[PDB]
């Protein structure tokens, strides 16, 4: 049943679609009159659903525009790679983590901004890196500038032949729909081939690659002394004296005896003292285990060999009685509708990034990467900020989904119409739930404002005068830090050092200790968590509405993308599914904003800073406990107590981070006017412009006009975002370089 | 070559042609002429 | 309620009509357009100024003219 | 000395600013072995700092209690004491330059508006066309005017768009 | 019209209906005193726990007390403010005016004795 | 139309479970409205104030609290399957107004019989300006 | 800097007077609105057509100025 | 004249407490108060 359906050269590899701007778009085919036409073509571009009716044809487009974005991210992969092996000091680096910065930008001495490439040490200059990549790299067993070198030129040829692939696959040989809608095949192979054989290949290179290198680097011998991956992986002998289970050459694993191999495949929790890393050996069967669970689940559905599951089955069966028709017909929405996919696909995604987030910076997994508090820092931060931002397009294009691909003719009893059923009652509860964490987190702020203005520090909310505690954390931290104790007996140490235990530090740097808890911890996670009720308010009234309401009865003829309704009914500005969205946007950004403030003001406070003999001096001197119940803490021991290196930053490398903090700013206030402000009164200004250059004769011939008002609100999100998000990070990025 | 013609003559790559030619113009002026501010000879 | 006003410059395209979401509008016999059409508007009192008539008017300016004033629970779009 | 400012050679914070940026050059070149590309580098910023310290000197610069160079605006006092060449020619060369756009854009929107559909050669540029008016704009200001005296350069208030009262 | 098993169980609507605010026939001044009673004794509690006078034994109950009361006397005064809103104009007697208005007395009187009986019962 | 159709509260409802944006306290306490329509198969639509429902084979009632979703849902079916619904307005009293076809013929028609109200036989623009009527209680788009 | 900030609030001033003169001079008519002396002088938009007719009065005008004005002050 | 020592302790609370509540209250009647 399933198999390979081609249809054999459907468009022709011509440039004449290439000369006319619009033409996906029967609107845009007539060609351009007013300026708003080249924003259109700049925002139906790849507005698939919309050009055409056919979901076939949909389907190439969105499968070539993959292989596109693949394309780009192997090219900025081998660009990366490239800037480590000629514009850096990954060598210099690999002597001595701790005293040299990661550098892998160099800028050219034109204008004054050869300042920027700052004193990193090992005799090289250059813009302090914050992404990691020599962690990775010395993770991966990468010591000279020749392997980057190599790595970059196959990320570039694997990036021509994406290129190639999207090329062949949408004009040479394009897959038809039945090849798409074979879900089962693709989960299949998904779970088998893309994840689990490349769990089990990435395995293969830290058993054979990854662990030599990184064994005889923490040994302390010389990285050009270290032998080739290649010597580790012909003669066995250096691998035999590295690792005596070696020497017996595969026999453990066919002969059952995985025991044997436990010397390079470990359960040591906790981080390598050498290092301040996770252990190798323990990803190494980490990634192993994954390899053969995924390896296990990528063979469950039925494809065509008769045995296996069916998801169609699978989800018609499961039906309750308080539910109606049990997940009846979202076999078939998931194999019509790309944009449900790609809801359920940003969601899990932006989630997966959280949990990457907040799993690297509970454990580093790479070595010397908890000493580089800015690599941290900004990791954490930059897959925050991914994360919010897809599960947000998650509800964009879940309401997406509910205006044009939603059939009522296919949902009458199903869970998607029960859902919308009592979507009002939904809304209800969750705005009540909403107003409650706000009062009962913000107003506790407020009164431990208040009482601090008022002189009463017996009456705060504080560690000191009345404790809420978080009990069920502070329980689960001690639960977890005897994991290996009783219920994970084989563990030799605890998974992570946060629940508690001993302080690891490498460097004279506090790699990573435990994590107190008290009463400002309780209110900056109740506000988390209110933040993110609030978002998932307003981005499920946007989906659940997003089709019809007791306000507007006809929302779903009215498109997902509608400035408003008018005027009427008192006035149904911003009503679309599209402009929640749009708001959510912003509730997203102060979200997350907020987590990211609470993450580097713990870190500072209780994580990070340097060992010394009498203890642990820690950057901020641990004020999170007395300062982090008041805003007023937070704007003068938290904003104003840092943010000095940012000001101070003129005339240092630093400085660019200074001159992007201040450009934010201004990027930030730019927004506020797009995101003000209305159409008309731009529209008339235009006017008394074009009748200025017609005084002169210089009218244009294309008229122009004032953005729409979903485009104004677009814009003014953007501008907004962009300069809220560079304003984190340059403050965070100067303050986490120049004290880190 | 006439169709990819006309699509280099379309508004953003003359737009990215000028940016290019601009920048390398004022680039290439503030490095052989290193920080200029007082117009003297 | 809100106030429609319909002027000569209408030409029975029937456009301001289909466009109303609450039959705010008709058509009534005229002999001053081609159409032999003019919009007229004689359930005003159940108008909510929603503008949609406005929209879908092809005559430059506007032959259908909707003034928002003195809202109603009709006018304001209650369910409640 | 107009405005109370001395000279930048015969001031003093000025050379206390090129004295303290000499220092730090050297403080950071102090960091590295002389025979590297950092090093020189360093060296090359130096040598760049101490020519254009050189250069805002003997070129009739002022500065006021500060060490930084400032400019003379009003024209006639900045040609009867050698500042014209701060404010006054750069002027004449941006308004050259910028009038040089205009009439380049102005042509442009002209010859365009003559063929059917001008949007497309609005949005689909003429580059032959572009380049010849490009090279063609030289003598912008002669031109300039003489539309000025034809009336070609301005349009009659009776064919221009005019917004209701 | 989405009827659901919360809303429409036997136990819920039992319960629903004998409290005093939907009681089948009593009136409406014993439906206020059970109401004040019962409210200004839950009210009591918060202002004896972390009122601003806490710390201090002795003076943190008579001044939650008071409180809760004033708090009685103010919410009595709301009641009566709702009752000549809502009722100026003209089969059940409670939603009339002066039912309403016995109501809101009955209230009061209720609250003023859920804050004595609260006062007497914590200081035993 | 040539008689004016009356309200049938006895007319079966469309098959449909429990509503949560149907009628409000409004509706006892203000008027209501109430969509007919003679289904001549039984077929599955969506209502404007929920999900979806089934329309039985024949008469079909149906109420709303709001007009315009009366008219979304008459607009609807006459797009999807080419109805010609009706809707009424009841209310608190128990009185019956015929809304929309008031001449039986739709608003699109014109039917030669309705007479045209609320129209300025004057250009828009030639109305006067603010200044001319002040203290009288007249719009300058009324007269 | 004196002379740098005093040119900012020249900015300043010029732009409010700019915006509230648009107000002022566009109240009683438009290209976009022409009978914007029929709405009063708040009146909210005239809907979504013709692009778009969102802060079309003299009131948004005035309401856009007063954030210029203090940021001018 | 002066006013007495206990005149803070006494005029604040109406101003602040009683006042807006009888202004509040005579508001409340007028906003609901039909014919
Ligand atoms: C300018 C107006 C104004 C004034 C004069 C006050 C005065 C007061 N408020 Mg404040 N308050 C105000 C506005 C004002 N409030 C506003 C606008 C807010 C909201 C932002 C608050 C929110 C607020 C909170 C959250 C609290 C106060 C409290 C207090 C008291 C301070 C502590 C004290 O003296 O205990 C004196 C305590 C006594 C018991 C002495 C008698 C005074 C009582 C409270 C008034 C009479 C009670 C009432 C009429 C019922 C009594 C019936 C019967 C017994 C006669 C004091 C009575 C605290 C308080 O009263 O604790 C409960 C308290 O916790 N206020
Ligand atoms: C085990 C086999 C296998 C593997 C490994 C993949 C792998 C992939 N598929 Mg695919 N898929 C498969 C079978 C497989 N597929 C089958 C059988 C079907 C039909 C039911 C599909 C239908 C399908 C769709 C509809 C889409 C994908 C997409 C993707 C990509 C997901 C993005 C990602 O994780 O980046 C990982 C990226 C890398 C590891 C970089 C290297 C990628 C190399 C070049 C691909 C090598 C695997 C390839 C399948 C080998 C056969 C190709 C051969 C003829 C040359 C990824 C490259 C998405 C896509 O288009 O992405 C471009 C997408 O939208 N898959
Ligand atoms: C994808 C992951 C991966 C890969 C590539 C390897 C590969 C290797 N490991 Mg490793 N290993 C892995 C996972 C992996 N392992 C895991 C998960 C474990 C468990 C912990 C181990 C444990 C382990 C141990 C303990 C040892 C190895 C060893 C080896 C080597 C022996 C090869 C062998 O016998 O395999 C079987 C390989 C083949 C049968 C070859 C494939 C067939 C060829 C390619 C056919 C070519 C035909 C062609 C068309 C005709 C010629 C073409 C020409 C004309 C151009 C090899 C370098 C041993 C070693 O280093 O000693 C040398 C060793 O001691 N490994
Ligand atoms: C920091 C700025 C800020 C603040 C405080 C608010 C506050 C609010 N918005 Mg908003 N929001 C803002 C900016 C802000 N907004 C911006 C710029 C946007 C545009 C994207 C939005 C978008 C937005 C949406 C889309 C939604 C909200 C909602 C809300 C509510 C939050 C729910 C809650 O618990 O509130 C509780 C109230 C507060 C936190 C305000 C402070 C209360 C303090 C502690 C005073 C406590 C009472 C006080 C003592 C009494 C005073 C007495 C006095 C009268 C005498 C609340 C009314 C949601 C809503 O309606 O409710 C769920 C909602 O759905 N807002
Ligand atoms: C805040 C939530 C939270 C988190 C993040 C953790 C995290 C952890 N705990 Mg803890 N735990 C918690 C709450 C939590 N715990 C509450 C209790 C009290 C009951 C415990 C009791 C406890 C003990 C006693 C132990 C842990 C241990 C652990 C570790 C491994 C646990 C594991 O294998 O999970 C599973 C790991 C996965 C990756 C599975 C994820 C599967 C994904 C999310 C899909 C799941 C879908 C699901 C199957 C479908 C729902 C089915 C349902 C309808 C029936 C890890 C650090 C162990 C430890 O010490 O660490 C070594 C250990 O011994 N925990
Ligand atoms: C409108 C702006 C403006 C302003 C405020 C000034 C201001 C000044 N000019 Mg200037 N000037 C201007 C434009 C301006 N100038 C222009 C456009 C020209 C033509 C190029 C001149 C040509 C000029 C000459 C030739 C002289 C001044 C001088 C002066 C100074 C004294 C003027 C006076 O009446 O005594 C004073 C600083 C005189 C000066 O140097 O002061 C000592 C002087 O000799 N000005
Ligand atoms: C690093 C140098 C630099 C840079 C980047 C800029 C950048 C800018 N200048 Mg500025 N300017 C500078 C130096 C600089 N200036 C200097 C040194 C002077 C002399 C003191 C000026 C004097 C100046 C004026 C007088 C004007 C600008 C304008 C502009 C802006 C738009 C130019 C334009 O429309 O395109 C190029 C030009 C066109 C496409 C159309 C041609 C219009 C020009 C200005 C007319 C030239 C001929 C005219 C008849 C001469 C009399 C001018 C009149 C004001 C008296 C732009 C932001 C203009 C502006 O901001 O308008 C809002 C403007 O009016 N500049
Ligand atoms: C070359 C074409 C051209 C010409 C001759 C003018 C001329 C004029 N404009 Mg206009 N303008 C233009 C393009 C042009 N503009 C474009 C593309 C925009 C959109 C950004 C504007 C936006 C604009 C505004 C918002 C305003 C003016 C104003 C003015 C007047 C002041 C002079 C000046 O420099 O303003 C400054 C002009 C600018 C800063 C716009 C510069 C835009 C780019 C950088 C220049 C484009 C050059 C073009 C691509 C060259 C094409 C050549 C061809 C061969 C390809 C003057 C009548 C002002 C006015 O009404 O004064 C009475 C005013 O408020 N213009
Ligand atoms: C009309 C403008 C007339 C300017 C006359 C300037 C005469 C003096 C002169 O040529 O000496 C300087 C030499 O600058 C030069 O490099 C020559 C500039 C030539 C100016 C005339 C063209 C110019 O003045 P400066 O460079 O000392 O002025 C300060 C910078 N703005
Ligand atoms: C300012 C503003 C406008 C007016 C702004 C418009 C029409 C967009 C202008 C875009 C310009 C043309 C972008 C390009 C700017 C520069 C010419 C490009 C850079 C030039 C340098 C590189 C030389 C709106 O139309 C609007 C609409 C709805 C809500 C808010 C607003 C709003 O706030
Ligand atoms: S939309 Fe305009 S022109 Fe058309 S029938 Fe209505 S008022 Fe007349
Ligand atoms: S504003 Fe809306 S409801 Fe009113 S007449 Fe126009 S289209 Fe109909
Ligand atoms: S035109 Fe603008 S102000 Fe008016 S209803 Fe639409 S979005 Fe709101």
């Amino acid at each position: 049943k399933v198999k390979i359906a081609v249809d054999r050269n459907p468009v022709e590899t011509n440039f004449e679609k290439w000369a006319k701007p619009g033409h996906f778009s029967r609107a845009l085919a007539k060609g351009p009159n007013t300026t708003t036409w080249i924003w259109n073509l700049h925002a139906d571009a790849h507005d698939f659903d919309n050009h055409t009716s056919d979901l076939e044809e949909i389907s190439r487009k969105v499968f070539s525009a993959h292989f596109g974005q693949l394309g780009i991210i192997l090219i900025w992969l081998s660009g990366m790679y490239f800037h480590g092996a000629r514009f850096s000091n990954y060598e210099g680096w690999l002597s001595d983590p701790t005293h040299i910065k990661p550098s892998a930008q160099v800028v050219w001495p034109i204008v004054g901004q050869e300042i920027l490439n700052g004193d990193v040490g090992g005799g090289f200059q250059g813009i302090q890196i914050t992404s990691g990549f020599f962690q990775l790299w010395r993770a991966s067993g990468i010591t000279s500038e020749l392997q980057l070198y190599s790595t970059a030129i196959g990320g570039l040829v694997l990036a021509a032949a994406c290129f190639f692939a999207g090329w062949f696959h949408y004009h040479k040989a394009a897959p038809k729909l039945e090849w798409f809608q074979n879900v089962e095949s693709m989960l299949n192979h998904h779970l088998a081939g893309l994840l689990g054989l490349g769990s089990l290949a990435w395995a293969g290179h830290q058993i054979h690659v990854s662990l030599p290198v990184n064994k005889l680097l923490d040994a302390g011998v010389d990285p050009k002394e270290i032998p080739l991956p290649h010597e580790f992986l012909l003669n066995q002998s250096i691998i035999a004296d590295l690792y005596p289970s070696f020497s017996k050459g595969l026999a453990p694993f066919f002969t059952l005896n995985w025991a044997e191999y436990s010397d390079f495949l470990t359960f040591k929790g906790g981080l390598n003292p050498v290092t301040g890393g996770l252990w190798l050996s323990d990803t190494a069967h980490h990634h192993l285990a994954i390899a053969v669970l995924f390896l296990v689940a990528g063979h469950q559905y039925r494809t065509n060999w008769g045995i296996g599951h069916s998801i169609k089955d699978i989800l018609e069966s499961h039906k309750g009685p308080f539910t109606g028709n049990g997940h009846a017909g979202l076999y078939e929405i998931l194999t019509t509708s790309w944009h449900a996919q790609l809801a359920i696909n940003l969601a899990l995604f932006g989630s997966l990034s959280i949990i990457v987030a907040h799993h690297m910076y509970a454990m580093p997994p790479y070595p010397y990467l908890a000493t580089d508090y800015g690599t941290q820092l900004s990791l954490f931060t930059h897959h925050m900020w991914i994360g919010g931002f897809c599960v947000v397009g998650a509800g964009a294009h879940a309401a997406i989904f509910m205006v044009r691909d939603y059939d009522p003719t296919n949902n009458y009893n199903n869970l998607l119409d029960r859902v919308i059923r009592h979507r009002d009652a939904i809304i209800s509860h969750l705005n009540w739930v909403s107003i409650f964490l706000g009062f009962h987190s913000f107003g506790l702020y407020i009164h431990n404002d208040t009482m601090s203005a008022l002189g009463r520090p017996q009456d705060m909310f504080s560690d000191t005068a009345i404790q809420l505690q978080p009990v069920f954390a502070q329980w689960i931290q001690n639960t977890h830090f005897t994991a290996p104790q009783l219920t994970a007996p084989n563990a030799l140490a605890a998974t992570s050092l946060t629940w508690g235990g001993d302080v690891v530090a490498v460097g004279g740097k506090v790699a990573m200790m435990p994590i107190a808890l008290g009463t400002s911890d309780f209110l900056v996670h109740h506000i988390h968590a209110f933040t993110i009720h609030v978002t998932v308010l307003i981005l499920l009234k946007g989906v659940l509405f997003a089709r019809s309401s007791r306000l507007i009865p006809d929302k779903a003829n009215l498109g997902f993308r509608f400035p408003c309704d008018g005027p009427g009914r008192g006035g149904t500005c911003q009503v679309s599914a599209w402009d929640h969205v749009f708001l959510g946007l912003f509730w997203m950004y102060n979200s997350l904003s907020i987590v990211i403030f609470h993450f580097s003001w713990k870190m500072q406070s209780d994580v990070w800073g340097t060992v010394t003999d009498s203890g642990v001096s820690h950057i901020t001197g641990g004020n999170f406990a007395q300062s982090a119940n008041t805003i007023n803490g937070w704007l003068r021991d938290f904003l104003w107590a840092q943010s000095s290196q940012v000001i101070q930053s003129y005339g240092s490398a630093l400085s660019a981070y200074g001159l992007m903090f201040l450009g934010a700013h201004f990027v930030w206030a730019f927004s506020l006017m797009f995101l003000f402000s209305g159409r008309g009164y731009w529209q008339e200004l235009i006017e008394s412009i074009v009748w200025a250059h017609n005084k002169l004769r210089v009218a244009p011939s294309i008229q122009p006009r004032a953005l729409s008002i979903t485009q104004g609100r677009a814009v003014g999100v953007a501008h907004y975002l962009l300069g809220g998000i560079a304003t984190t990070w340059s403050f965070f990025l100067a303050r986490i370089i120049a004290v880190g | 070559m006439k169709d990819f013609t006309t699509y280099l003559s379309t508004a953003p790559v003359v737009g990215l042609g000028w940016a290019i030619f601009t920048s390398g113009l004022l680039i290439e002026i503030n490095r052989f002429f290193p920080d200029p501010l007082v117009f003297s000879f | 309620a809100h106030v429609v006003k319909i002027y000569d410059t209408c030409i029975g395209c029937t456009q301001c009509v289909r466009a109303c979401p609450l039959d705010v509008l008709e058509m009534v016999p005229w002999d001053g357009c081609k159409a032999a059409q003019m919009a007229s508007s004689p359930r005003t009192e159940d108008c909510v100024g929603c503008k949609r008539c406005e929209t879908a008017c092809p005559t430059d300016f506007l032959s259908v003219r909707v003034y928002l004033g003195n809202e109603s629970t009709r006018s304001l779009g209650l369910a409640y | 000395d107009v405005a109370g400012l001395t000279p930048c050679s015969e001031s003093k914070a000025y050379n206390k600013l090129e004295r303290k940026e000499l220092k730090t050059l050297e403080k950071r070149l102090k960091k590295y072995e002389p025979g590297s590309a950092p090093y020189l580098a360093l060296q090359a910023t130096k040598e760049r700092t101490q020519n254009r310290f050189k250069n805002y000197a003997k070129a009739g610069l002022l500065c006021g209690n500060d060490g930084l160079p400032h400019l003379i605006s009003d024209p006639g006092l900045a040609l009867r004491f050698n500042h014209a060449g701060e404010v006054f020619i750069p002027t004449f060369g941006f308004l050259y330059v910028a009038g040089y756009i205009g009439h380049v854009g102005r042509q442009y929107i002209i010859k365009s508006k003559e063929d059917a559909k001008p949007t497309d050669k609005e949005i689909i540029l003429d580059v032959p066309l572009a380049l010849q008016l490009a090279f063609q704009g030289w003598a912008w200001p002669l031109a300039a005017i003489q539309e000025l005296r034809n009336g070609s350069l301005l349009e009659k208030d009776e064919n221009i768009t005019v917004s209701p009262r | 019209m989405l009827e659901t098993p919360v809303t429409s169980a036997p136990i819920v609507a039992n319960y629903l209906s004998n409290l005093p605010a939907y009681r089948t026939g009593v009136a409406p001044n014993l439906r206020g005193v059970e109401i004040g009673l019962a409210h200004g004794f839950l009210l009591a509690g918060p202002f004896i726990k972390l009122g601003p006078l806490r710390n201090v034994p002795g003076a943190a109950e008579v001044v939650g007390c008071m409180s809760a009361a004033g708090l009685v006397l103010i919410l009595a005064l709301c009641l009566s403010l709702y009752g000549n809103a809502a009722f100026q104009s003209t089969s059940d007697p409670l939603m009339s005016s002066e039912g309403w208005a016995k109501f809101a007395g009955g209230f009061t009187v209720g609250g003023l004795s859920g804050v004595a009986w609260a006062y007497v019962l914590t200081q035993v | 139309p040539w008689k004016q159709p009356e309200l049938d509260p006895d007319t079966p409802s469309p098959i449909f479970g429990g509503s949560t944006g149907g009628l409000l306290r409004k509706a006892q306490v203000e008027e209501f409205y109430v969509t007919t329509w003679e289904s001549p198969k039984e077929q599955i639509f969506e209502m404007p104030t929920g999900g979806a429902a089934i329309m039985r084979k024949g008469p079909n009632l149906l109420k709303f609290a709001r007009k315009e979703q009366c008219l979304a849902l008459t607009t609807q079916l006459r797009t999807k399957f080419k109805m010609t619904p009706c809707f009424y307005r009841v209310y608190a009293d128990g009185k019956v107004e015929y809304l929309h076809p008031k001449d039986g013929v739709y608003p699109e028609k014109v039917n030669a019989g309705r007479v045209g109200v609320n129209q300025n036989m004057r250009s828009i623009g030639e109305n006067v300006d603010p200044i001319k009527v002040k203290f009288t209680g007249s719009q300058p788009f009324t007269i | 800097g004196d002379f740098l900030v005093h040119h900012a609030i020249a900015l300043g001033l010029h732009t409010t007077t700019l915006i509230l003169v648009k107000g002022a001079l566009d109240a009683r008519g438009s290209k976009l609105m022409p009978d914007k002396k029929d709405f009063g002088y708040s009146f909210p938009c005239d809907g979504p057509g013709r692009g778009g007719t969102c802060d079309i009065s003299a009131y948004d005008a005035f309401y856009l100025a007063v954030f210029w004005m203090l940021n001018t002050i | 004249f002066v006013p007495p020592a206990w005149a803070p302790s006494l005029f604040v609370p109406l101003t602040g407490l009683v006042l807006p509540a009888i202004g509040m209250a005579w508001a409340f009647t007028y906003i609901q108060k039909e014919k």
